[PDB]
């Protein structure tokens, strides 16, 4: 809601990619819970535990009950079907949960959440303040408007001392991005290595000859091709997520986000006493610039003490009236 | 504003509880429909292999499946999701043990209102600038409110006791959960042997059965065990932070190291504990609220008001 | 995919050739299920299997194209600012 | 007539409109994005129509399958109904 | 409010009485003698309630 | 919401009964859709095309599963009573008719507009400080005085506008009559046809050309559950009907088209409040059946003496 200003394009992209990946997880999970079977048929003639594959055609009579077939299906599904095909939706869901937790950790960690909410509030109510418009445009001001303007000035003054000293938000965002990129690397290694094990035709040799009469059964996993295309789509989405996360990492590495220069603002505007901000304040100002630079353009008005002197003069011209 | 009083361990345990709820619901919906056993009788009546004929109807097979699901399957493998649900509901209900009783809730609301009101008060910044009108009257009113809060909270220590009881309850429940889950996690297995006596119906006595959802239940049990272990490490850290530092005493000497005012009294019991809570949120509120406590600050404010 | 064997095979083709009596195929139910699974996997056209998923993917692509205007932060901020100013 | 408050807010809205025009009239990122979305939608429509019209005839009821499972079933060719 | 509390207490008492009386009848093995020998061929069957 | 004021205890009781019957209708419909079948076994011994039914070994019928399904479907469609099959759909239709009769008062634009106007200025008269000033029996604000005068004029205009026609009272009477006749028909036909919901059903459907047997004996699985649902619906309909007869007796007890303000004019200072008629009288009777405080706070605007006190106090 109010944090949409603090989410750049990469965060929005990753959030929507995570939503689609979670949809894939839910769909695959429902399919694997309901219809994930393994139709197994015994091999009639075997040579050293391997099927030999040796007047109209007549069906092969296996002399097996329905329950013996179900037992064979259960044994070969448990034993011979690869673990990736069985636990692909659950692993996907776990990875999506990890990605979503990493993306939204700094929105839930109280130490960074307090600073983030304070920043969002004192930048938005800064943004809609009329003093910003009147200052950037450069006699009489409303009493409520003047009191509010000085109140936000003092609030920005204390917020600067409260945030500039620490770098907890910047370090947390660094750690979240690094964890996300290494998670993407691990996923795109293991999923790509084990995606070839989702096959339709699986041979099972489970040694239940004392309960069924056959040793080797040529099973068939029905949701193998569908799971294969779901895995390919998941790999594509993880590739996109990883490319976006590497772009975020490169963005955070090239430019020192623990410093922020208002040189562009102080040259276009008359106010040239806006100081260079550093640490976490610089980091969220960079994030706001990634969202919309004009928010920080208006926010730099309250950072200059020349604006403070002008506001104090105007308020004094109002507090002390000719009548009193 | 109740989220301010919640440190990282409290929200971490809450999100762990939501994860446990998801695991329990998933296990329950698996056990409702997917949970079934498949049984085959033992010693039943270029090599050409031929299937063994058990001479059993489908109804007899279902009867055997039921007898072996009831009298051979371990009770843990059948009632693990419900145990998870019950235990995590007890965890969730006890997660806000220190938040729900009306006296403690009133103390929480009063303290957070006071701390926020002096946070918004510019007299804090004025006094910090001094050391290093209408708003003066508001500051004086907030100061006498702070003194009333001192007379209303500091003498009691019920909040600390409730927190320590909640933490001890969480730790002992986590010990119980780890103990019985680790003891009974080996019972969830795929192949089971069922020796029910239904020979007068089906003709066989010994059966070999397969719990189809046993691998999934084992993975769910291990995931729940991992979540329980993380929850218990969080609660053990909470207890360690509770005990290794005496939280009945809050010292403002760290403020004194850079602030010249030394008449600041050290608060105790409920005040000390919940100021430690606000320090765990962020120490800035505590080191800022220090200036509202001492009396020489009130005398200086009174003199300033008289001069004005 | 209900699959029935062609008992009269003529060079990999169904020949399609005293009360009437049903033809005994001597196939179990599980053999029938295996035949269904294999002929659904290998011989059913990919369109008949993945038409709804392709339609869903195309609809999601269309929705993404429609709403990327409002989801991209620069253009979203510009449109929000324009809407606020014009409404005021 | 006009009030003092109405005149003040109208002048403030005038300056807001001027600043919004200065910040927006510089580029055409919104117009370019809308163009690009329209072209992508038209191209997607063309591709969808071509492939769907070409392959819609393959959704047939009676399908003859020859999968070579003679060692497991005993028959080679089967006729299937896709309900 | 008094009437609602009284009705709730009375309902609790009746619920506890009948439920404790009849909870033992939920068994797994039940023997049924339904006399469908004309249609099925057997009279007595032993069942199992899942 | 805004319409809860014009809903007396009978109306809210009928609404709760209606949603309860809707719930049991949905449950029965889901049951009919999913688990409503009937297991039919052929009678191996027959007598004049009837079920003779004269280490035991099970009887061999030589019937495939599909012949059993065909026998089930044919006997279900033919020799199962239509009540036992379409009871939940009938309950759903009756509940929908009852809810439509209850809510058509709120949906018809003329009556809905009249109800909205009444509720709106009743809320405004509640918010009027001169209501409190008159009920107590000093200094008047200009805005407060203008609002009071406008509310007085609005009350007079609306009283003139609605006291001519009683379409709302007539619609409410018609709804009550339709509901009580519906309840009578429902209870009659449901009591008549409830005994046809049986467990054992003997079907003679003449499918000997296909199955080989003439008569079959069927067990309806959801027979006694449907019977319990039918008895529950009968109880609910009886309660609804008793409430509807009480509401009709409330109409016929006294003329709701003639409200007398005698008690309020005796208790309050203003004793010149006229005896209003027709739709205004019915609308005031409804709020009197919800809360007499509404009439107490609103009767001060009707009286001309309060207007006389209004013009004197406004002048001061
Ligand atoms: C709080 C303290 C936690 C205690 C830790 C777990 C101890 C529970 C012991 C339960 C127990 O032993 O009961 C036995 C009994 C079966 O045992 P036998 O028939 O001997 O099985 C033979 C094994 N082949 O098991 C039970 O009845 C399980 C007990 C209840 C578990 C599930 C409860 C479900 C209630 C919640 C319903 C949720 C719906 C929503
Ligand atoms: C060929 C299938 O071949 P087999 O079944 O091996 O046999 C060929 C069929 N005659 O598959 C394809 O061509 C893939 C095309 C389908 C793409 C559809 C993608 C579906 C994506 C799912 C999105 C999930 C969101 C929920
Ligand atoms: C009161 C209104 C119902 C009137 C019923 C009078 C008798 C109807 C009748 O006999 O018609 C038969 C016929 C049943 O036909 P069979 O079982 O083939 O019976 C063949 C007869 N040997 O019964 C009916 O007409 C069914 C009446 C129930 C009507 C309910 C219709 C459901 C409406 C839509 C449901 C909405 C859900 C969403």
């Amino acid at each position: 809601p109010a944090y949409r200003i603090l989410k750049p394009w990469w965060d929005v992209f990753t959030d929507y990619i995570s939503i689609v990946m979670l949809m894939i997880a839910v769909f695959g999970g429902t399919l694997q819970v309901d219809q994930d079977k393994m139709i197994c048929l015994p091999c009639k003639w075997v040579t050293k535990d391997s099927c030999n594959d040796s007047t109209g055609p007549t069906g092969i009579k296996y002399d097996l009950d329905r329950h013996q077939y179900n037992y064979v299906d259960a044994v070969c599904y448990e034993n011979r079907l690869h673990w990736f095909a069985k636990y692909f939706p659950y692993l996907v869901l776990l990875h999506t949960l990890i990605f979503l937790a990493c993306s939204n950790f700094w929105f839930k960690f109280p130490r960074t959440s307090s600073k983030l909410e304070h920043f969002v509030s004192i930048l938005l109510k800064c943004f809609d303040s009329p003093w910003t418009t009147r200052a950037l445009s450069e006699g009489v001001l409303d009493k409520k408007e003047g009191e509010q303007a000085k109140a936000l000035f003092e609030k920005v003054k204390k917020f600067r001392t409260h945030v500039e000293e620490g770098d907890i938000v910047y370090r947390l965002y660094m750690r979240q991005t690094i964890i996300k990129v290494i998670k993407f690397a691990l996923i795109i290694c293991y999923t790509v290595y084990y995606v070839h094990n989702i096959k339709f035709d699986v041979d099972c040799t489970v040694d239940i000859e004392s309960l069924t009469g056959y040793r080797t059964y040529r099973c068939a996993h029905p949701l193998a091709t569908l799971f294969k295309i779901l895995a390919s789509f998941y790999i594509s989405l993880v590739i996109f997520y990883g490319l976006i996360c590497m772009y975020t990492l490169w963005w955070m590495l090239r430019r020192s986000l623990k410093k922020y220069s208002f040189e562009s603002i102080r040259e276009e505007s008359s106010y040239s006493d806006i100081p260079d901000v550093k640490n976490d304040f610089a980091f969220m100002l960079h994030l706001i610039d990634q969202y919309d630079p004009l928010y920080s353009k208006r926010f730099a008005v309250f950072l200059s003490e020349v604006s403070e002197n002008k506001l104090r003069q105007l308020n004094l011209n109002n507090e002390w009236t000719l009548d009193k | 504003a109740f989220r301010v009083l919640k440190p990282w361990w409290d929200v971490f345990t809450d999100y762990l509880s939501v994860a446990m709820l998801m695991i329990g619901v998933f296990g329950c919906t698996l056990q409702v429909m997917q949970d079934k056993i498949i049984c085959l009788p033992k010693r039943v009546q270029t090599v050409e292999m031929k299937g063994l004929k058990t001479d059993l109807d489908l109804q007899q097979y279902s009867f055997i499946n039921q007898m072996c699901y009831e009298r051979a399957l371990h009770w843990y493998a059948k009632y693990f999701p419900y145990l998870v649900l019950i235990h995590t509901l007890v965890f969730m209900l006890c997660s806000n043990f220190w938040f729900k009783f009306p006296g403690s809730s009133s103390k929480i609301e009063h303290f957070i209102s006071i701390l926020g009101k002096c946070f918004d008060s510019p007299w804090t910044t004025r006094a910090l600038s001094e050391v290093s009108k209408k708003e003066g009257e508001q500051a004086k009113a907030l100061f006498e409110k702070v003194k009333k809060f001192r007379l209303h909270v500091e003498e009691g220590d019920i909040l600390y006791a409730m927190y320590v009881r909640q933490t001890v309850l969480k730790v002992i429940k986590f010990l119980i959960i780890i103990a019985y889950n680790s003891a009974l996690v080996s019972k969830v297995q795929f192949t089971v042997d069922c020796n029910v006596d239904i020979q007068d119906m089906t003709g066989y006595k010994n059966f070999s059965c397969n719990h189809t959802m046993a691998h999934l239940f084992s993975k769910l049990s291990f995931c729940y065990l991992c979540f329980v272990s993380i929850y218990g490490l969080t609660c053990l850290y909470t207890l360690y932070w509770l005990f290794y530092r005496s939280l009945r005493e809050y010292s403002f000497e760290y403020v004194r190291q850079e602030t010249g005012i030394d008449d600041i009294p050290d608060v105790k019991n409920d005040f000390a504990f919940m100021l430690h809570m606000i320090d765990q949120y962020d120490p800035l509120y505590s080191k800022r609220f220090a200036v509202f406590l001492s009396e020489v600050s009130e005398n200086k404010l009174k003199q300033l008001n008289l001069n004005n």
